[PDB]
């Protein structure tokens, strides 16, 4: 599994604990888990940075008298969302993952959907890169940006739970 | 060769709409050129409609657009979508035009409009050319509606009473 | 270069929609090229003239900057007649060039006798593109001077 | 519906003033147009037959338990709905909402051999309930497993009798419900009920839609 | 086709009249086309005017009788002279009426199911079927504009042409009637037997929204 995607940077194939050398047949599940984590992390990092200088106009509920511009930046912004809005967000995520972008087949654990690639959701109406060098570069860029976004989103979460902002002190 | 294109719309019964016969005697390397001009107008009009809606709803950025001479993003947004176009400093307009022109020069030297009829080689969301022709027709119809809409917005903001169903 | 004529720039190629040059005699092409080149030269002169006369007008003193007012506030009738006489002399020479049996259209230098390279075509294209730009600029400058009453280096 | 309404009624039968049998109904088809109408024929019958019988018990006696009790009985039961708590109104609708969602599941309907009604299945056929995430003792139709041993002649007679008693009760309850507000509507009754609030407004006594 | 124009009219009022046009709009060419295209256009124009006139006459009778939609925005205006009811309508209501009519006739011009246009050989005054081509409309709507409940559907062609002649005659009479009512609203004394009815009215009937130009100087 040393020649697969993600083993491109200065470290080559970097598996210290050896998850995929102990179980080489478990690489596809780990790749799907990493790809979902990376995509959620890119969305989270972009939301963290963009909510600081961009805010929607108008109200959020028009019943709890809560504005888009009144939610501060972060965890407290998710606090001030009304319970119906939280229910709708969870319904959107559940419908988005259980049926539309389905990362897992199988009864309980979820292997990989058929003979597709790990993280090969959406389908049909999605850009399919030909020219395998370009496809390999695009996929490796996706994976590496996902990993960097995981670390960044974790750091901003660590900052937000001990401050009022995700910006570290001194910045 | 104008009968091929993509632009045959079912709203005019799936035939070419040229009442003035502007494409009767135009030849290739000009038909592709006018298609590229139409496509660029489509894309700029869609982006313009979205930006106009964002400014009219009020959204704007947070900060100071040019700290030397005042002018915040709230100051630009509060003047309106049309009257808040001269509130931007001239250096910002020239920098925006310079970046857009650099992109224009790069894409024109890479994909000439006379040879490539509006195709700059952006990925592509589908194979199966029938579906791709349907998506091309959707892009053309959306861009034409946006072409009408942005000029409608500019007319309704400048001349009141025109465009009766204009929000804001 | 198509049909023996320079032009055909990068941003848009052989620019003939509406079919003005489809199935047309070379005499019509010579007339069209003469019209385009003479328009371009007159418009380059016009644009440079309004730009210079907005801020640098020492020939008569205080002489305004709104370009339609410039031709009427002074420039006595003898001066306008002398300008018209000069232009008529050059147009008579243009007609005499057009009657010659070596008539490259916008050519008073008669460059068919000398050897030419593609650099000559490039310089001809430079003249043509600058001419077209000054065509649009001169129409715009006159329109601004009518609408507002200020010159090109004014209004800013 | 087909021309077999002669079995349900001679003299009349496929009366059909507004044609409604070929309007193509979301582009589905003519058979699917028939299948949707026949289900809404008897689903409206089953509600109205239970509601009219439901009326004749509510107006005299109430269940002695607690929550839907001790409210006045000498009033319109349409008004007695408005006296219910908000949680009672939501739970009543959502309980029916489960029954609607459960009965329309085509994978449940194909367990017993039938199909969704306008894809070719029978118009009215509630599932025998034995596929839920957790088991229950009693199902909905024939709970005691009593009358499913009857022959098809009693089912065919019962299905036609369900329709004919359905049409009779839809006139029965709605004409009765039109007597509560706008009094004097039915000059045969004209001696029951009051209250001018909308019966077609379950939450009017609690909140407002805007 | 200046011959079928006479065959239509031999059944119009017997041979008592026939091809009657004093200024002869037939045998014309119009906007760079053939006589057949002009004939089809004129027939469609007559049919559309007749349909609009019968609908307007019925609407005038209903509105001046007093029958009015209770609902909400139509309860606000309290007049009688149908024209004044249109004048005191909101601008958005009039614009939505105009644009809905415009959409309906935009669909009427579109021929994606029936092969000929009404100028290229199709039947004049033929609104195309909505559900005939279900993949070439923006979103599905049932209840087609002509015959929403398919009441005619299967009928004899003789009944169809008889209904077309009846529609044409009734349309012409309704054109005369609604112009009589409008001229009653504008010119008193005109159109006898109707003087005791209708209200005096000003504001250039053949103009929506704003007013105050009129044919005051006749
Ligand atoms: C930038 C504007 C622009 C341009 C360059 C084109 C170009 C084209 N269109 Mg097109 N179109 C546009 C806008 C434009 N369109 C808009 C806004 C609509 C919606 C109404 C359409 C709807 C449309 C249809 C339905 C069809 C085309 C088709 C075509 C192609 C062939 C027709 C042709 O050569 O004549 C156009 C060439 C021009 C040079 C036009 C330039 C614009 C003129 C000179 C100015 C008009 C001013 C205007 C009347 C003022 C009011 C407009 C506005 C303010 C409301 C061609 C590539 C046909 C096609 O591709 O079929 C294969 C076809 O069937 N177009
Ligand atoms: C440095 C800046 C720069 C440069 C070099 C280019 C270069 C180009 N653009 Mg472009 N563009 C830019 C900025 C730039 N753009 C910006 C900021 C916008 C707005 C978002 C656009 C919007 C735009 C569109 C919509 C189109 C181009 C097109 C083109 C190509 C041909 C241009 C042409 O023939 O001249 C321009 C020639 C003219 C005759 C001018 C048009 C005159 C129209 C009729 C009136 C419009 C008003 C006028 C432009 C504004 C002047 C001020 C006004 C008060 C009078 C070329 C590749 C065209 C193209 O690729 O088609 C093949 C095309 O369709 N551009
Ligand atoms: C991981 C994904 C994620 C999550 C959970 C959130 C969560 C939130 N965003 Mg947010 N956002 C995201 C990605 C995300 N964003 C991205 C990718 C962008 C664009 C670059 C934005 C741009 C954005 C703006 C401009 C605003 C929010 C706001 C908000 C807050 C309330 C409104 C809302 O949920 O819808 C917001 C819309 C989305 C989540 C759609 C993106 C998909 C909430 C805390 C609002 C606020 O008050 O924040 C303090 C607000 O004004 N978001
Ligand atoms: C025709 C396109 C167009 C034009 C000319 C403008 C022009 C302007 N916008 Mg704007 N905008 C646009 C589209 C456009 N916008 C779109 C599509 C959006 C939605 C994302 C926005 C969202 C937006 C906000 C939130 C704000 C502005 C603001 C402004 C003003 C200050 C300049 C600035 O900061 O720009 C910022 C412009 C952007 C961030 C959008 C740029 C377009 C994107 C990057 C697509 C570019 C495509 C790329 C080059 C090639 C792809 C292939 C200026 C008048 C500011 C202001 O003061 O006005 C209220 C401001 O706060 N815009
Ligand atoms: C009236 C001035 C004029 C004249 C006579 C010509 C003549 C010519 N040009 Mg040319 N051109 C002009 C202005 C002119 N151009 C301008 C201003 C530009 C810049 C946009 C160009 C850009 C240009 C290119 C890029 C190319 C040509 C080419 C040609 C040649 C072949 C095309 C043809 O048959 O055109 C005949 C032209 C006419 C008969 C003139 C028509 C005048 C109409 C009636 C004007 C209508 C109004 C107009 C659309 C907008 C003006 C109003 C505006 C200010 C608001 C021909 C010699 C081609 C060439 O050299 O091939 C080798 C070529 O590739 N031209
Ligand atoms: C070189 C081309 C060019 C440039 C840079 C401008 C530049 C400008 N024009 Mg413009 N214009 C041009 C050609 C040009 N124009 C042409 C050819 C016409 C004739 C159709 C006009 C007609 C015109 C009008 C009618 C107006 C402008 C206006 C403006 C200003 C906004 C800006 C300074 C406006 C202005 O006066 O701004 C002060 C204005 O109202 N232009
Ligand atoms: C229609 C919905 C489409 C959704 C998908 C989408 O939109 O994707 C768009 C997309 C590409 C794409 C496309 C496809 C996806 C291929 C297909 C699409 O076409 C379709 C529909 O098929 C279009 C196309 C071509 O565009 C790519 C999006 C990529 C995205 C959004 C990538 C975020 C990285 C963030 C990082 C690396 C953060 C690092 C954070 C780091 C490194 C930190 O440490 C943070 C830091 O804070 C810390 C902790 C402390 C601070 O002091 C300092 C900083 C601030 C540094
Ligand atoms: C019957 C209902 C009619 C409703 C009206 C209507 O229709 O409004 C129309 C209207 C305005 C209007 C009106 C009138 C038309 C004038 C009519 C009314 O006047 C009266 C009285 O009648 C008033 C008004 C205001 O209503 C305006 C319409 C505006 C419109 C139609 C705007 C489209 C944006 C598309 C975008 C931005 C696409 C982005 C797409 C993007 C950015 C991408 O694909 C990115 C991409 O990475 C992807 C994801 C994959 C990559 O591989 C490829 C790339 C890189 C490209
Ligand atoms: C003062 C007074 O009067 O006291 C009155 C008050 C009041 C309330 C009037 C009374 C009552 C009771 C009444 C009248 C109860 C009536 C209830 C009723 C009649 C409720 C209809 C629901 C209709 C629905 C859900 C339609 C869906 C329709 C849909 C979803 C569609 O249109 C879809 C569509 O697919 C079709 C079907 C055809 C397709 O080709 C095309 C399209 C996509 C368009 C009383 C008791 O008499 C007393
Ligand atoms: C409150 C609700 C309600 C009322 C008031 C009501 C009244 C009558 C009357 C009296 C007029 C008759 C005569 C009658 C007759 C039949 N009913 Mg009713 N019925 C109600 C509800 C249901 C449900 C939910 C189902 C059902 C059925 C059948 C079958 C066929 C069974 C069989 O063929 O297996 C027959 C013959 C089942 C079904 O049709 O499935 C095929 C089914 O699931 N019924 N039903
Ligand atoms: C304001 C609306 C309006 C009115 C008041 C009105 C009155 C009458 C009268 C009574 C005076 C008759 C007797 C009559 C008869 C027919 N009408 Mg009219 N009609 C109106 C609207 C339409 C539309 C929209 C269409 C239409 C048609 C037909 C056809 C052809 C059927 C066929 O050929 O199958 C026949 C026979 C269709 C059409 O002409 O198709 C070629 C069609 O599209 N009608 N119509």
């Amino acid at each position: 599994v040393e020649t697969e995607l993600g083993a491109t940077g200065p470290l080559g194939y970097w598996d210290p604990f050896g998850f995929s050398v102990r179980n080489p047949e478990r690489f596809n599940r780990y790749r799907a888990v990493e790809l979902k984590h990376g995509r959620i992390a890119m969305a989270a990092t972009t939301g963290y940075m963009v909510q600081s200088f961009l805010r929607w106009p108008g109200y959020l509920s028009t019943s709890a008298n809560i504005k888009f511009a009144d939610l501060p930046n972060g965890i407290a912004a998710f606090k001030a969302i009304p319970p119906a809005g939280l229910f709708q967000i969870l319904l959107f995520i559940g419908a988005m993952e259980a049926f539309t972008w389905r990362y897992y087949e199988g009864p309980w654990p979820g292997k990989v959907p058929e003979g597709k690639a790990p993280g090969d959701v959406a389908g049909d109406l999605w850009v399919r890169y030909t020219d395998p060098e370009e496809k390999a570069f695009k996929l490796n860029a996706e994976i590496n940006n996902g990993r960097a976004a995981m670390m960044g989103s974790l750091g901003m979460l660590m900052h937000d739970h001990i401050l009022g902002t995700w910006v570290p002190p001194g910045f | 060769a104008v009968t091929d294109l993509v632009g045959a719309s079912t709203e005019v019964s799936n035939k070419v709409w040229d009442p003035l016969k502007l494409s009767e005697n135009m030849d290739e390397s000009n038909l592709k050129l006018v298609r590229a001009a139409e496509l660029k107008h489509c894309r700029v009009a869609m982006l313009a409609t979205v930006g106009w809606l964002w400014t009219a709803t009020g959204t704007h950025f947070e900060g100071m657009l040019s700290t030397s001479s005042g002018v915040s993003f709230a100051d630009v947004a509060a003047a309106g979508p049309l009257l808040g176009a001269a509130k931007v400093p001239a250096a910002g307009i020239w920098q925006m035009i310079a970046a857009i022109g650099a992109l224009e020069v790069y894409w024109e030297n890479k994909y000439p409009a006379a040879e490539c009829g509006g195709d700059f080689g952006v990925p592509r969301v589908t194979q199966d050319p029938a579906k791709f022709k349907e998506i091309q027709l959707a892009e053309l119809k959306n861009g034409r509606l946006a072409m009408i809409g942005i000029i409608s917005f500019a007319c309704a903001e400048a001349i009141p009473g025109s465009v009766p169903f204009y929000p804001f | 270069k198509v049909n023996g004529m320079v032009g055909d720039c990068k941003p848009l190629g052989y620019f003939d929609p509406l079919g003005f040059s489809k199935d047309a005699s070379p005499e019509t092409m010579a007339k069209f090229r003469e019209a385009e080149l003479k328009h371009g030269r007159v418009a380059m002169l016009a644009c440079a003239g309004m730009i210079t006369a907005d801020k640098f007008h020492p020939l008569f003193g205080g002489k305004l900057s709104s370009n339609p007012l410039l031709a009427i506030t002074q420039v006595p009738k003898l001066g306008l007649l002398q300008i018209l006489l000069f232009i008529g002399f050059m147009e008579v020479f243009g007609i005499l060039n057009s009657r010659r049996p070596d008539y490259e259209p916008g050519n008073f230098l008669g460059t068919s006798q000398w050897e030419t390279t593609p650099t000559w075509d490039a310089y001809q294209l430079r003249e043509l593109n600058n001419g077209r730009l000054a065509m649009f600029g001169a129409i715009g400058m006159l329109t601004h001077a009518y609408i507002t009453g200020k010159g090109p280096l004014e209004l800013l | 519906l087909p021309e077999l309404s002669k079995k349900l009624n001679p003299v009349l039968g496929y009366w059909d003033p507004l044609n409604l049998a070929e309007l193509n109904f979301w582009g589905a088809g003519d058979d699917a147009t028939v299948g949707f109408l026949r289900h809404a024929e008897i689903k409206h019958g089953r509600v109205a037959m239970a509601a009219f019988v439901g009326y004749c018990v509510q107006s005299n006696v109430h269940f002695p338990w607690a929550p839907f009790n001790s409210i006045p009985t000498n009033i319109a039961p349409a008004e007695q709905w408005a006296q219910l708590p908000e949680a009672a109104k939501w739970q009543i609708i959502l309980f029916v909402g489960f029954l609607e969602v459960y009965s329309e599941h085509s994978f449940i309907l194909e367990k017993y051999g039938q199909k969704h009604y306008m894809k070719g299945g029978k118009p009215g056929f509630f599932p025998d309930f034995d596929t839920m995430v957790h088991p229950v003792p009693l199902n909905l139709w024939d709970p005691l497993k009593a009358y499913k041993g009857a022959s098809a002649e009693r089912k065919a007679d019962g299905l036609l009798k369900e329709v004919n008693n359905g049409r009779l009760a839809m006139i029965g309850i709605m004409g009765f419900c039109a007597e509560a507000r706008v009094p004097g509507a039915v000059p045969a009754l004209s001696n029951i009920a009051h209250y001018a609030g909308d019966p077609m407004a379950p939450f009017a006594a609690n909140f407002h839609l805007p | 086709e200046s011959l079928s124009d006479l065959k239509t009219l031999a059944t119009g009022l017997n041979p008592v009249v026939g091809y009657w046009d004093p200024l002869k709009l037939g045998e014309a060419e119009f906007w760079d086309n053939t006589n057949e295209e002009t004939i089809g256009w004129l027939r469609h124009a007559e049919i559309k005017h007749g349909r609009v006139a019968m609908a307007g006459f019925v609407g005038f009778i209903v509105q001046a009788n007093g029958i009015k939609f209770p609902w909400a925005p139509f309860n606000a205006i309290t007049s009688t002279s149908p024209p004044e009811q249109w004048d005191q309508l909101p601008d958005a209501a009039k614009w939505q009426i105009i644009l809905g009519v415009g959409f309906l006739e935009w669909w009427s011009e579109i021929r994606v199911d029936g092969t000929p246009h009404y100028m290229k050989g199709g039947k004049p005054g033929y609104v195309p079927d909505f559900d005939a081509t279900p993949d070439q409309l923006p979103h599905w709507v049932g209840l087609n504009l002509y015959d929403p409940l398919k009441w005619s559907k299967g009928a004899s062609a003789e009944k169809k042409q008889k209904g077309l002649l009846t529609e044409l005659n009734n349309g012409r009479l309704a054109m005369l009637g609604i112009m009589g009512f409008v001229s009653e609203a504008k010119v008193p004394g005109s159109v006898p037997l109707l003087k005791g009815l209708v209200a005096p009215y000003t504001g250039e009937v053949m103009a929506p929204f704003a007013t105050d130009i009129d044919w005051s100087s006749w």
